[PDB]
């Protein structure tokens, strides 16, 4: 049960600012072959930084206007067996 | 006054020199050229496939100034004058894309294949004159777009910066996609409810520079090449098809050459009997003049004349036979030239119709073999736990990653503690949280999420300052 | 049987192959081709003058032969069957003639000019066969002539060894005349009273050989050259003509040659501009291969298309400029040579155009002062006592000159003696006689042919035991 | 009065075999010029060998076949002031 994980901060403060889940993906990779990221050693296992070219392919998928001028913003792809 | 609108145009490069980008989008129907997308959303395997629409190269001023391609709303998945709570919509296809494919920046390109695609909505705001409205898209210049039911546009050929003439093929694009440009699409369609309201999707793409451009490829290039390493399993096809075309590549050559070496023997002989004729003339003028030397030393004998005229005769005769091993030579040079190049694509050839060998088996020899799915990659980690059910260690906010992992590519997630002094980051590699002093920045220990217990205490060797 | 008749011929150049040279004339009026005797006779200076008919070179068999070349009598000055006691009678013109002009045997020249000329008579015997007459001729081969009235002669262009391409011109001519071959010119009309009988004259010259040809200019050039200096009076007109065509020549040098200059410019301008042509479309090909090299390494691009393609134009592009290359510069070559070999015309025109000075004015220097005549050339020396009005010394039977004058070219008058025993000789330089033993060979005295009284006794320096 | 000598004796013994004067010429030099013998030097004193080329030109004033085949001719060119 694969997730994206979206949490941003203050592109100043560097405060956290929030973060929101991403419905499951069950084992559809695919989200991660449309940014270019490879699977080893990258699924639970780092926060990447959302960079623009990214936003366009990943806003369809949180309900969060990422303001990439006002926060800075990471995902992680984390991936657990069944629901949660 | 405000954004000093311009010349109308409908689904064009637009350059508009910074300033303040004012759009003035000539109403129509799509027109037949930017349909591509027609051929493009063509049903193809799951990826992000484009078209490059417009070119971009060396333009004038030394000033910066991007390009407004607007254009109808023709890429909304399904629209309508939606809830304003929803500043984001999805979108089939994303114009405005600053993809550098080969070497250039394409000023645009067809961005809408095989996944998912969602856009802003800015709601355009009235202003001081009639039809004028700004429609400030996040990331770039206000802009107020002017859209106008008279179609009168700008037809000639796209502003010099911009050459249509571009490999209008269908190809993907990787991150390139707004980078240093692109980042605009968004639906402005939004104009208030009586006015010249529609549809419109515009997006502006900055008109990268020389260096940029390769501040660019670059990338691409670093990411195509890291991916290529995670993806053997494919990249030799990658390197098959790389060495297919080679070959096709070498053959229009061997051909194209012993075309070559034809018209070589072909203005060979040619040129050189032409030669031979010459020789006999001047051959039979010289030896007429011996004919006649007798008379020389006898100016006045009348058989003088006809020495004088041999000596002439021959003397044109020789110039002739100059000329005519002028052209002989010349052709024995290219001639030869010819021959030799001509073995070379015969060698080259060889090289390449065996190299593909070398890449075409070698191709089973990393498809043959068995690798593994997304759902083994999801257990190499242990899976980290989440902020709310971190249990322990008082509360905690996430914050900014910073620590370079190891192996893959991102950073460990980090929360802060401890009203800002206690720093915690997840070690998926054996499961379990780290602390580190604010300040300091070293190792306090490692805890359990359920409880916050300590299974090992602080190992000065381990530590972190080297994170705000 | 006797002379081997042949081939009839009617007024040709007829080899024979020396055997006894048999003659088989072909009856007819004189053709209009042998007709240059009237262009001939054409009142001209005092002189021998003549027109090469045919020419002699080498034939073919290592043996000689003679060429008959008999014809009608048209160049007596008057004919009958006169008496037989005269074996002698004149002709105005005499054919067959070894001139041996500019360098060659003249198988036949037209003698006929203001010269009076005598010549033979043989009458022809019968002979066994019906119209076979011998008819032997002094000095060569017997020879039968066999007259016939059926006019059906030899057409084919003269036998092999004599080309009729002669240098039809009116010229002067020396001694030689029958020297090693003419030597034949006789009237043999003398046919019985009932036969092939007609007014026939028939002259064999000796085919001579490259080197009595040389044996022959030589000593044509050997008495030009004595003449010459004894005539200054002329001969520097002699060298005028030389020097007048000889401008005339460099003339029409300087002028064909400005024509090459012509036809060489001509040529550059042309071939030049022609090759600029190519360095364009080259240029251009080549700057085309640069605007697409980016696509270079990008083997699956389709530019890359472009690019190889560009490489391809500009490969032949470059050969085509080559070949323009050749061209160019051979033209360059000419071009040169030529403009050079004009200013030598232009050198060589002033040296002859002044010489011709050095040899105009020079003429008077020589036709301006007094010369004297003959008359005086007769008082120059004490005419010789006639043998029989030499008195006092008994009898005297004149003998062989032998004894080298001292100046002019003949020997001095010798007449024998005492029984053959006293020689004497005129001494032409103080008029007296002169005596010398027989045997001895040495000088008796000075004795006078009036009456035969020494005058001066024997002197033993002088001598000249120099004469059988 | 010019007149030309004409003494002529056997090929083969030598000997005297006779003699024939020649008309006047009174002052024509000619004769000589057809020849090739200059005046310079040759009036009055010299005997030149009549060779072949020169008979046919001779002839012409000798009532006598000159036999150059049987015999050895040499001319003279005598000239004395009047008759003679």
């Amino acid at each position: 049960g694969l997730k994206l994980d979206l949490t941003w901060f203050d592109k100043s403060t560097e405060d956290f600012k929030g973060e929101e889940y991403s419905k499951d993906f069950g084992d559809d990779g695919s989200v991660m072959e449309s940014l270019g990221v490879p699977f080893k050693d990258n699924v639970n296992n780092g926060c990447f930084d959302v960079i623009a070219e990214w936003v366009p392919l990943l806003q369809p998928y949180f309900n969060h206007q990422i303001d990439i001028s006002d926060n800075e913003y990471f995902v992680s792809f984390d991936y657990r067996d069944g629901d949660w | 006054v405000a954004a000093p609108v311009a010349f109308g145009f409908p689904a064009l490069s637009t350059p508009g020199a910074g300033g303040l980008a004012v759009s003035i989008s000539a109403g129509a129907l799509s027109a037949a050229i930017a349909d591509i997308m027609a051929a493009l959303k063509g049903p193809f395997k799951f990826g992000l496939w484009g078209v490059a629409l417009y070119g971009v190269l060396p333009s004038q001023i030394a000033k910066d100034d991007p390009n407004m391609m607007s254009k109808i709303v023709t890429s909304l998945p399904a629209d309508d004058i939606t809830e304003s709570p929803v500043s984001s919509l999805p979108l089939d296809k994303a114009t405005v894309n600053v993809n550098v494919r080969v070497v250039d920046d394409v000023k645009d390109e067809r961005q809408n294949i095989s996944v998912v695609s969602g856009v802003p909505m800015s709601v355009p705001v009235v202003d001081a004159k009639p039809t004028e409205r700004p429609g400030v898209f996040t990331a770039s210049i206000p802009g107020a777009p002017v859209l106008n039911i008279s179609v009168n546009n700008s037809t000639p050929a796209v502003q010099t910066l911009s050459p249509g003439v571009t490999n209008n093929t269908d190809k993907d694009v990787r991150p390139a996609f707004g980078t240093q440009g692109g980042n605009t699409r968004d639906a402005v369609i939004r104009f208030p409810k009586d006015s010249g309201h529609n549809a419109v999707y515009v997006s502006v793409s900055d008109v990268l520079s020389p260096d940029q451009v390769k501040q660019r490829q670059d990338e691409e290039n670093r990411r195509q090449q890291e991916w290529d390493a995670t993806h053997p399993v494919e990249a030799a096809e990658r390197n098959y098809e790389r060495a297919r075309a080679e070959l096709n590549q070498a053959n229009e050559d061997v051909a194209r050459n012993q075309e070559r070496q034809a018209k070589a023997v072909q203005v060979y002989n040619s040129r050189k009997s032409e030669l031979d004729a010459a020789n006999k003339t001047l051959a039979d003028a010289i030896a007429e003049i011996k004919q006649f030397n007798r008379f020389a030393h006898d100016p006045m004998a009348g058989g003088h004349r006809m020495w004088q005229m041999a000596g002439l005769k021959a003397q044109r005769a020789q110039t002739d036979v100059n000329n005519k091993q002028a052209a002989f030579d010349a052709a024995a040079k290219e001639k030869s030239d010819a021959d030799a190049a001509l073995s070379s694509a015969m060698e080259s050839r060889k090289k390449k119709e065996d190299k593909k060998r070398s890449a075409e088996n070698n191709l089973n020899d990393e498809k043959n073999k068995p690798r593994k799915g997304f759902k083994d990659y999801g257990h190499d980690y242990h899976p980290a736990p989440k902020t709310e059910n971190i249990k322990g260690l008082g509360d905690l906010k996430p914050g900014i990653p910073k620590t370079p992992k190891q192996n893959g590519g991102g950073k460990r997630k980090r929360w802060t503690g401890d009203k800002g002094r206690k720093i915690y980051e997840w070690d998926s590699q054996h499961g379990e949280l780290e602390g580190y002093r604010a300040s300091d920045g070293q190792h306090l220990g490692s805890f359990d999420p359920k409880t916050g217990n300590q299974l090992k205490g602080p190992d000065p060797k381990r530590n972190i300052k080297k994170y705000l």
